[PDB]
């Protein structure tokens, strides 16, 4: 997942 | 700092995060993430609820810190409405661009946060009388933060589209806002  | 929208947002992020610890990240993601399937495109909350999800104590605390500090200032000096509008536009646009960059599996309030960073700095610069501003002492760290995501700092997979989109959006809103009054 990518962390904003 | 003691603003309702400021706190209502911090409360939601903490609720959702706790929910993520009980149910697991993925299970919350299937409901809150940006639509991965155009079939799901009418589940409208997903365009905004991605902002609520965090994947580490560090992720959330670091985001809420900035949010409290920057969100607070806009709420206090400029009202709760201006904050909401900033939050909704940037959660909508930075989600939108992030999905394009690397797909629908992301979350966090940093999109809204760079929009607040962009806004407070551009607005303090062009409209000092608005009583908000950002230390050059922070727009550095902001610039380091954004470019550090470009290099995936020590394995940290950052939503690079979210940051830049959010940043851009705040600057546009602050520039537009610094022409009126």
């Amino acid at each position: 997942v990518r962390m904003a | 700092r003691a603003g309702p929208v400021t706190w209502v947002m911090m409360i939601a992020c903490v609720v959702v995060f706790i929910a993520m610890q009980i149910l697991g990240d993925q299970e919350v993601m299937l409901w809150l993430a940006w639509p991965f399937d155009p079939t799901l495109k009418f589940e409208f909350w997903r365009y905004f609820t991605h902002a609520l999800m965090h994947f580490s104590l560090m992720h959330i605390l670091f985001n809420l810190l900035w949010w409290w500090y920057l969100g607070g200032a806009v709420e206090k000096r400029l009202g709760s409405g201006k904050l909401i509008v900033i939050t909704l536009i940037s959660a909508l646009l930075s989600g939108y661009v992030q999905q394009k960059f690397s797909g629908p599996w992301f979350g966090g309030l940093s999109g809204v946060v760079f929009a607040l960073m962009g806004y407070v700095w551009l607005r303090g610069e062009r409209d000092p009388q608005s009583g908000i501003y950002l230390q050059r002492g922070l727009i550095i760290f902001a610039l380091i933060w954004i470019v550090a995501g470009w290099f995936d700092l020590f394995g940290m997979s950052m939503a690079n589209g979210a940051h830049i989109a959010g940043l851009a959006v705040g600057l546009a809103m602050a520039f537009v806002d610094s022409l009126n009054a």
